[PDB]
RNA sequence: GCAGU
């Protein structure tokens, strides 16, 4: 089965067998940032890309040239841990090896005088994890993924948003990726109009006489000519037939037979097939056919040398009367059927003022640089630079493809930047929009909008760092030093690094980690961002961007999304979502060949996904693959129907493929209305993990995924068996098979115990296996935060009651039995960092002492001697952490404290007590303290104290992990050394060091004995190499900010018990804030007497459709249900054929299950220890969309002998009485949110206030003062409060002397106010006269 | 100059060594972050707390529960002037000691300073003059305040982690606005319609219902008793139920004309729950407002009539003592819902056929040509909400009488004493829209331009909904979520607007 | 934090202020050294007022 | 409409205080305006009773 | 920026 699930198998309900099994969750992190870092030879992606897009720099000249041979990642300084510590960036040294090839001064083909080449140094580039983060400034970091628009051109409308007439005007758009847009548009009287980065628009032909095109080139590209060869008969017109479609012929058509359509008809499709089928195409019209027709080419008369008529311009019948006397048989003409073709380039010409290059080069400068002069050689070179060069604009690859694939061209690949058949095309394919023969672009379709991830972004601004690098190198290569420098004097490093460094730091998608539990951890990593840079903006994406499109199933869930402002435009990635090469996001499908649905999987992107027809998950289908319904529930081009078993082209892969990690997660997910299941999905992702982690009994089967995937657990690297397991390390001994020849075939873990995550919460790795216990490659073996035996547990399985219970869970509130906090169930650990500083004042420096003045001596009993508290030491809220002071001067005490010290003698102090001190409320343990000291600076006792006890633990940790090993290479020694010449009792008298010179006899072994020795050898060298650097690392000083002297970091862990006012939830979106702790006797209670532990609401269910909250009750009853028959039979130690058969029938049960869990192979010690893992109830797996039916709830609850309706009777704990209808008690999976009551308490009365305005500061941190704002101010005038109201502005705001004498008279018993003018007021009075304006009080 | 006074008014704003523009003179008096909107009209204020709410049902409607940690820091001043005048502090340096110290005086004084003294509690966004005000601290020892249940409604607070700021009103015009003007106890109408706003709600509603409803058979029916008193005592005995069919004799007094309380005494038809509810009501009241099931409207008509009859302090007293029994014999109720609450009619797998069938024939009428697909969408439409209709209709008929009881042996109808069915009658909580998607079916769902979907969710939740289902129904939930969030900003901007003109 | 509704400047104080503690203990130590010193006989008293 | 009464008050710190700042104090600057604190947002500006 | 109401 497994090693590691069958301690504990979770009973699955899942009916429809799994075909893919859910990928590795991040690896879209990984693989973006892989492709990134890692090295390219064909230079695709990432940074060989980024080099070969710049290099090689010429010089301006062409006298030198700086050239690029490859590029090395350094070694990083420090470990993850160490920049963890250190608060400082984990990043790796960018060694590109250039080149500067110098030429002779005139080469005939710039044959070379010199090369140089050389390893620059250019910036550091920020390594990321093995789990995806990013240690910037020592906090862990994710750059979330972004969802943007493609590169291409888009056709799109407004639907009559413009003139108030109904009217669709159509706009085409290149979007590139680097680059300047390019619109097209249609007026409301169809003239074309082109657009440059969105600026005042010019008729659209301005941009086709940029390009050399004149008149007549552009009307014979977009148009088709009609020619009259007017022979002796009046207008003999040449004619193609279909140019008749659909108008109202008012002159009949005579050629050589029938007169065909009379005058003053509508002529159809059928006159036309008679047209064509009489074969007739040069016909007679009338003189007056012409008045009106559109001339196409540039008549001239050779006579004079004058154009008698001027291209575009429109013919009449003395114009006819003029050039038919210069002998011209031929006149050509635009067609112009109305309805099928358009005027609209022609209607256009006639508008723009431009005829020829330069002018129009001219108009398109004076668009762009308004009131700068333009000449010929800086508008054409303005025009060349905005589309055509290929430094200044990108039509990048997957802007490429989808230029190519709008305008249905055949090749995919092509060049970067524009042409004239690629601006011709776009406004061909817009006149065809407009003639009807097409449709606009969907803008938010997710073929239309691609994932951006943060390989691509860091290679987007470290390509902005070289080019930055590269404008230098061009001004540096062109002075006449040439011929000393090396390379490395041309390149600064700070472009690079300061590009880098501030996408990685200050940009707004790389996001401090949301670092709760592993889910919060596993759904930011796969989260998609509509905003960011070259994004959105959440103020003004409309309601449609925030949309579910069709487009969306199975590449981002409809469920996982914000609440707040932006609400659509986060979202999170689905399972088995993907990405392409291009980056559109692609879901994988079963190919249904012949009604077969194989098993063979394609993965389809949003536009290859609505050209099949695709079944359902949920579509039944026997063992041999075919649909056995025959109308199957499918999704066609985006809506869905009902078709044949034969059309069906591809299905579903999964039920759990429409939703994320997260809304996977909660169980009964269909039962719940679509609201609440995305508040419980956002609501998952704040549970902080608890002391002992809790399985869920009621789960969905995707725990595993999540709690693995996620780097919180230890998973064993290669199976084998466990050598030693310890709270702080699991030493195991990998199998013969598993390990490398020349290895000692010993896997180390080292676990992480109680550190601070980003949320202050304690991530600690707790041991899963047992000393000696073999494992397995995958197994978990020590948990994370909130996991459960490799299983994701997010909370705990409280027993609920749902009745009103005495108004106490009114309106959404819990009321939680006494017996949740005896039982420390909720009680979360949380670590908080508190710094002390110590700066060098200009007034000397502070010092971190223990000598603290005007202080208790009972207040410095917890610090040393050396000024820093003990660790180990119980705080509370007050007391001194780290005592410090510091240097003031100039104290000018009034006459009256004066006289006070001539009394008394008590002298002032020269210093001031700034020391740290725990906050108010917070009360608990010291467990870490950390100095920090500036070089130069003398260290205290404290600090080399930590030190060598830093410096013993490293040589400790090294040693043991050296000794471990060692043990390891000599028990392999002697495993070789008795596979042949045996001296197993003559080997075991010899000691260890003796073994390797011991020479066997050669067969094939003493090559295993060389390698063995050498890896020994090298493992006492790499011993001493990492115990110097490790002592060096230690006793080097730290690279502190400018002015500091020192800092002292104390790390407190308070346990935060539950209490009335935390916010609990479960995973169906019911939240509810805890308003009573109630004794254990005022509890409902069963027959039995076991008390309720959570009384919930049922008003919370029936109006916020969440059902599953009832399902996962019912169900949670059912599995405990079987756990307490389990427990019994281990109380009264049954035989363990008995546990066998009920273990058996609690695993067989449900309507074709999809697991076959067979107790027959089970060892009896399996079973037992199986069975003693199952008596705190069975854990069930209730897969989202085909998870457990009720009649399988009810069936599991007559299994463990209890009411199938779910229901039992209650009775009152104080009263003793029963409640007089069944209640429904069962056992749901609460969670401890994140929003703790602790945390949200504050109150002043007075304290700190800011410093232009003088009012109180901002918030809790700050000490606070509520924001009493306008419409509260409005809530105070509806009353008649003016006094109320007059005392929140005056003398609790701004009254600088009218607080002070407020604070004087509530002291001195006389609740009394005199008001002044609010200094507010006296800011904004100096602000406006700061302005010209003269404003003044008059009296 | 220009760009000193206001930066960017004339083209290209200047911008400063972080490639954001300069904040000018005039930047700093306009806007939503000017001083005039920011700083004058609405300022952070000392003496001001702020916490999570909780529900504390035990309160009278003019009290808080204030938490201890927070009225020692919001009272310090006070506490102060208390510790001096008192003689329990030499100083003021002495008296901060002693509440940094938190000695067992401090509490103690605290108790005193806070006696009569009113609190202001707000809960922002202040929508109306309803989301600010007074109540009488109780201190209380945790760390979340304690909100009266009937203020609730008031405030739009629920208590999943809503939070309330706290303000101490300093000076005695203040504390006497607090206490004449803002106090909960004279707010018990709204000033938008004439109407009770501090008025009971699902749980006080649904106690109220289940008390005063009537079963056929019930334990106890048919005999007579002496009053509402003899009808609590056979309740607590366990000698009748709730809800038995009985004779009390009830006496009740009408304000004559002249203005005073003149008594009449009949025996009744009533149950036991209204006999013992009317012990409750004061005395100015007529028995019918007790003798039926009282819902949520009936509740509010019942506390309307109150005021307007009797005046405002009998009223507060009358809210108070709904809500306490309403509580009481909810609790008592054990009102639960189960899935078997949820009866799926056993009409709805027919119904539904039976449209697909009509849904098919209408669809062979397309493919024969005689219905252009404007006119098959419209008619497959209109007979797909035909059967929700029927599903719907077919679901409530089985859900609001499926109570078939035995009197005397002969079988005999009521109104159904199912939960979900109780929720929904009374008012307490949802409507039969949301009934309908529990146990019907829940119909036909929209495309996210509107278009609604011409195959609708032939399921309701009590069942699953698939995956096409599940999917197409987030296609509106997540419109109405948007709409939520994106029109809060635009009505109060019209609240903003009317303010600033009237 | 790219948080616009907040900024540098509304969490710097004003450092220069005095705390109203600080105040009313500066007032009581005035009533209170007024009347420890009219105590005395008022040449010694003036003369401490006066030094 | 309920802006454009707003804004066309006889008292300029009102409609300076309500929206477009810089229009209501240059027009309320040249025409040498005078605003009496009449309504209830000039005395909630200048911190007085309403 | 990210969450809570
Ligand atoms: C080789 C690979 C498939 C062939 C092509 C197809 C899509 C191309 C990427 C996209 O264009 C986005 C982006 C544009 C930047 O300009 C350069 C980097 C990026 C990542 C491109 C790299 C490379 O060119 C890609 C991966
Ligand atoms: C059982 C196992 C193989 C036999 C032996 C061989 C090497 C031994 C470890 C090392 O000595 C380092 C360290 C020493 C401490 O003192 C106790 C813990 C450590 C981890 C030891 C545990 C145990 O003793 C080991 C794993
Ligand atoms: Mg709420």
């Amino acid at each position: 089965y497994s090693y590691t699930e069958k301690k504990r198998i979770r009973k699955d309900f899942g009916k429809r067998p799994q075909v893919l099994d859910v990928p590795y969750l991040l690896s879209i992190q990984l693989d973006s940032f892989q492709k990134f870092i890692e090295q390219d030879p064909e230079g695709q992606y990432g940074l060989e890309a980024a080099f070969r897009s710049v290099f090689p720099i010429q010089s301006y000249s062409g006298n030198s040239e700086l050239q690029y041979v490859s590029y090395r990642l350094g070694e990083p300084v420090f470990d993850v841990q160490e920049c963890q510590i250190r608060g400082v960036t984990y990043s790796a040294p960018l060694r590109v090896k250039l080149r500067l090839v110098i030429y002779e001064r005139e080469a005939p083909e710039g044959t070379v005088k010199d090369i140089k080449e050389q390893e620059v140094y250019m910036g550091e580039i920020p390594l990321m994890t093995d789990n995806g983060t990013f240690v910037i400034n020592g906090t862990e970091r994710v750059i979330v993924s972004q969802l943007h628009r493609s590169p291409g051109v888009f056709f799109d409308s407004d639907k009559g948003k413009t003139h108030s007439s109904g009217k669709v005007l159509y706009n085409a758009r290149i979007i590139p990726y680097r680059g300047s847009w390019l619109d097209f548009e249609f007026d409301p009287k169809d003239n074309l109009f082109v657009r440059i980065d969105r600026r005042r628009k010019l008729p659209a032909t301005i941009i086709l006489r940029a390009l050399n095109y004149t008149t007549e080139q552009i009307l014979d590209l977009f148009f088709e000519k009609v020619i009259f060869e007017i022979r002796d008969n009046k207008l003999q017109m040449e004619l193609v037939p279909e140019r008749l479609r659909g108008e109202t012929a008012s002159f009949d058509i005579e050629a050589n037979g029938k007169v065909y359509v009379e005058k003053g008809r509508r002529i159809t499709a059928r006159h036309i097939r008679q047209l064509e089928k009489d074969d007739v195409k040069l016909i007679e019209v009338p003189v007056e056919y012409i008045a009106g027709k559109v001339v196409a080419k540039d008549y001239i008369d050779e006579s004079t040398g004058e154009l008698i008529c001027a291209a575009n311009m429109e013919l009449s019948l003395d114009l006819l009367a003029k050039l038919s006397q210069s002998g011209h048989k031929r006149i050509e003409t635009l067609f112009t059927n109305d309805l099928d073709h358009g005027p609209y380039i022609s209607e256009t010409l006639r508008v723009d003022p431009t005829n020829d290059r330069l002018s129009a080069l001219v108009e398109i400068y004076r668009m762009m640089r308004p009131g700068e002069p333009p000449t010929r050689e800086a508008a054409e070179s303005l025009f060349e630079n905005l589309f055509f060069s290929e430094d200044r604009y990108d039509l990048s690859a997957v802007g490429r493809m989808k230029f190519n694939r709008s305008l249905l061209r055949e090749e995919i690949e092509g060049s970067g930047i524009l042409s004239k058949d690629d601006i011709i095309d776009v406004m061909k394919k817009l006149i065809d929009i407009r003639n009807g023969k097409g449709e606009v672009d969907d803008i938010d379709h997710l073929g239309n909008r691609r994932i951006r991830s943060v390989g691509e972004m860091a290679e987007n601004q470290f390509r902005v760092g070289l080019v930055r690098v590269e404008r230098a190198v061009k001004e540096r290569l062109s002075l006449g030093d040439l011929d000393t420098l090396m390379p490395q004097d041309m390149i600064n490093a700070k472009p690079i690094s300061a590009a880098v460094k501030e996408f990685f730091g200050s940009s707004q998608l790389s996001q401090f980690m949301d670092q709760n539990n592993p889910l919060s951890e596993i759904t930011h990593k796969r989260r998609i961002s509509a905003l960011g840079p070259g994004g959105l903006t959440r103020e003004r994406a409309g309601f449609e961007v925030r949309d579910v499109h069709p487009t969306h199933y199975g590449r981002v869930c409809p469920i996982e999304t914000p609440e707040g402002p932006n609400i659509g435009l986060i979202n999170s990635l689905s399972v088995y979502a993907q990405t392409n090469e291009y980056g559109f996001l692609e879901t994988p499908y079963r190919k249904v060949t012949d009604g077969v649905v194989t098993d063979e999987i394609h993965y389809l992107s949003a536009i290859e996904e609505g050209n099949y027809v695709i079944a359902q998950a949920n579509s039944n289908l026997d063992e041999e693959g075919h649909f056995v319904e025959d109308l199957v529930t499918c999704r066609s081009k985006g809506e869905s129907s009902l078709f044949s078993r034969d059309q069906v082209d591809y299905m579903d892969v999964s039920t759990q493929q429409v939703v994320s990690v997260g809304a996977s997660l909660i169980p009964f997910l269909e039962h719940d209305d679509a609201n609440r299941a995305l508040m419980g999905a956002n609501m998952q992702r704040q549970a902080v993990p608890t002391l002992r982690a809790d399985k869920p009994l009621v789960g969905t089967g995707m725990e595993r995924a999540v709690a693995v995937d996620s780097g919180v657990t230890a998973v064993a690297k290669r199976g084998g068996v466990v050598q030693y397991v310890d709270a702080s390390r699991i030493v195991i001994k990998v199998n013969e098979d598993e390990m490398y020849p020349g290895e000692a075939g010993i896997d180390i873990y080292n676990l992480t115990k109680y550190t601070r995550s980003n949320q202050n919460t304690c991530i600690n790795q707790m041991p899963c296996v047992s000393l000696g216990e073999p494992v397995e490659r995958g197994d978990v073996l020590a948990d994370g935060p909130s996991t459960d035996l490799g299983e994701l547990a997010l909370g705990q399985n409280m027993r609920v009651a749902f009745m009103p219970w005495n108004g106490y869970n009114f309106e959404d509130s819990i009321l939680v039995s006494e017996r949740v906090v005896q039982e420390d169930r909720f009680t979360t650990i949380h670590i908080q960092e508190l710094a002390c500083v110590s700066r060098d004042t200009k007034l000397g420096p502070e010092e971190i002492t223990a000598d603290i003045p005007n202080v208790g001596e009972a207040a410095l009993s917890k610090l040393d001697e050396s000024g820093i508290v003990y660790i180990g030491a119980e705080v509370t809220g007050g007391d001194i952490l780290v005592g410090k002071v510091t240097p003031k001067g100039e104290t000018q005490l009034t006459p009256e404290e004066k006289l006070l010290r001539a009394i008394f003698g008590e002298k002032a102090s020269d210093v001031k007590d700034s020391s740290l001190r725990v906050p108010n409320g917070v009360s608990g343990t010291v467990i870490d303290v950390q100095v920090f000291t500036r070089d130069g600076v003398e260290k205290d006792k404290r600090a080399l104290e930590i030190e060598e006890m830093q410096l013993k633990q490293a040589k400790k940790d090294l040693s043991e992990e050296l000794q471990i090993l060692e043990a390891g290479l000599f028990s392999r020694i002697r495993a070789v050394l008795v596979a042949g010449g045996v001296e197993a009792e003559k080997l075991d008298k010899l000691p260890r060091d003796r073994w390797l010179e011991l020479g066997l006899t050669d067969e094939e072994k003493q090559n295993q004995l060389e390698q063995l020795a050498e890896q020994y050898d090298e493992l006492k060298h790499e011993f001493e190499k990492k115990l110097e650097a490790k002592r060096r690392k230690i006793t080097q000083g730290d690279d502190l900010a400018p002015g500091v002297l020192k800092i002292v970091k104390v790390y407190l862990a308070v346990k935060r018990r539950i209490q009335p006012g935390d916010k609990m939830a479960g995973r169906h979106g019911n939240k509810g804030v805890i308003s009573k702790i109630n004794p254990i006797e005022d509890m409902p209670y069963d027959e039995n007497g076991t008390p309720v532990d959570i009384v919930l609401n049922p008003l919370g269910v029936p109006s916020r459709m969440n059902i599953g909250q009832i399902l996962e009750t019912h169900l949670g009853m059912a599995a405990k249900g079987i756990g307490d028959k389990i427990n019994a039979m281990l109380k009264q130690q049954q035989e363990v054929a008995k546990l066998r058969e009920f273990i058996q029938r609690a695993y067989d049960l449900g309507a074709d299950v999809r697991q076959k869990v067979d107790l027959s192979t089970f060892s009896d010690e399996e079973v037992m220890r199986l069975a003693e893992n199952l008596r705190k109830g069975m854990p069930i797996a209730t897969p989202v969309f085909d998870g457990a039916k009720e009649a399988e709830i009810k069936e599991l609850l007559k299994l463990g002998d209890l009411p199938t309706s779910g229901q039992i009777r209650l009775y009152d704990g104080r009263t003793g009485e029963q409640f007089e209808r069944p209640v429904t008690v069962g056992y749901m999976y609460m969670l401890k949110l994140n929003h703790l009551v602790d945390d949200k308490m504050h109150a002043r009365s007075t304290g700190s206030y800011s410093l232009v305005t003088q009012q109180p500061l901002g918030g809790k941190a700050q000490f606070g003062g509520q924001r009493f704002g306008e419409m509260e101010v409005w809530a105070l005038e509806a009353y008649g409060a003016a006094y109320t109201l007059q005392e929140m502005l005056t003398v609790k705001s701004d009254d600088v002397n009218g607080r002070t004498k407020m604070y004087k008279n509530i002291v001195d018993g006389n609740h009394q106010m005199e008001p002044g003018m609010p200094e507010s007021f006296n800011v904004l009075l100096k602000e406006i006269r700061s302005l010209g304006i003269n404003i003044e009080l008059e009296d | 100059v220009d760009a000193l006074l206001d930066n960017g008014r004339r083209g290209r704003a200047i911008t400063g060594s972080n490639k954001r523009p300069l904040k000018s003179l005039a930047d700093m008096i306009k806007g939503k972050q000017g001083r005039f909107r920011q700083n004058l009209l609405g300022k952070r204020v000392d003496y001001s707390g702020r916490s999570v709410i909780t529900v504390g049902p035990y309160l009278r409607l003019h009290q808080c529960g204030l938490p201890k940690k927070m009225a020692l820091e919001l009272f310090k001043p006070f506490i102060y002037g208390k510790l001096e005048l008192r003689g329990l502090a030499t100083t003021i340096k002495a008296a901060k000691k002693m509440v940094e110290r938190e000695e067992a005086v401090v509490w103690d004084i605290l108790d005193e300073v806070i006696r009569e003294h009113p609190v202001l509690l707000n809960r922002a966004p202040t929508l109306h003059r309803l989301g600010i005000q007074a109540f009488e601290p109780v201190l209380i020892e945790g760390k979340a305040i304690q909100l009266h249940p009937l203020v609730c409604a008031a405030y739009n607070a629920d208590f999943d982690g809503d939070q309330m700021a706290v303000h101490v009103p300093l000076t005695l015009e203040a504390q006497l606005e607090a206490r004449a003007l803002m106090m909960s106890t004279n707010n018990i109408l709204s000033p938008a319609n004439g109407e009770p706003i501090i008025v009971p709600s699902q749980d006080v509603v649904l106690g109220l219902y289940y008390m005063t409803r009537d079963c056929v058979n019930a334990k106890g029916e048919g005999m007579v008793l002496t009053g509402p008193k003899e009808a609590e005592r056979l309740y607590r005995s366990g000698l009748a139920s709730l809800h038995a069919r009985v004779k009390v004799r009830i006496t009740e007094y009408e304000k004559d004309a002249n203005g005073e309380l003149v008594a009449k005494t009949s025996l009744k038809d009533t149950t036991v729950g209204r006999a013992i509810l009317w012990m409750i009501v004061p005395k100015g009241l007529p028995y019918s407002i007790v003798n039926q099931a009282l819902g949520k409207k009936a509740i509010s008509k019942m506390l309307n009539t109150c005021y307007r009859i009797l005046g405002l302090k009998p009223t507060v007293i009358f809210a108070d003592q709904i809500m306490y029994t309403g509580f009481a014999y909810a609790a008592r109720s054990g009102a639960s819902v189960g899935i078997d609450d949820m009866v799926i009619p056993e009409k709805k797998h027919e119904i539904i056929s039976e449209a697909e069938a009509e849904v098919a024939e209408i669809q062979e009428q397309f493919q024969s040509g005689l219905v252009t697909a404007g006119e098959r969408y419209n008619k497959v439409i209109d007979i797909w909400a035909a059967a929700n209709d029927r599903v719907s209709k077919a679901m409530m008929d089985n859900l609001q009488t499926e109570t078939v009881i035995n009197r005397d042996g002969q079988e005999e109808k009521q109104v159904s004493f199912n939960s979900i069915y109780m929720m929904a009658d009374s008012g307490a909580r949802g409507s039969a829209a949301q009934i309908r998607q529990l146990a019907g079916m829940r119909g036909l769902m929209a495309k996210p331009d509107g278009s609604i979907i011409e195959t609708p969710i032939t399921a309701n939740f009590r069942e699953g909904l698939n995956v096409l289902q599940y999917f197409i129904s987030t296609h509106g939930a997540r419109k109405g979520l948007a709409d939520t969030a994106l029109k809060t900003a635009n009505s109060g901007y019209l609240t903003r607007r009317l303010v600033d003109v009237a | 934090g790219d948080d616009e509704d907040s900024h540098l400047g509304d969490f710097i104080e004003d450092t220069t202020l005095e705390l109203p503690l600080d105040s009313a203990t500066t007032e009581s130590l005035r009533a209170a050294t007024h009347d420890v010193l009219a105590g005395l006989t008022a040449r010694e008293a003036k003369v401490l007022r006066m030094r | 409409g309920i802006t454009k009464a707003s804004l066309a008050t006889e008292s300029f710190i009102s409609a300076a205080s309500f929206q477009e700042t810089t229009r209501v104090l240059t027009e309320a600057a040249v025409a040498g305006k005078r605003d009496e604190l009449r309504g209830l947002k000039e005395n909630v500006i200048v911190g007085r009773l309403i």
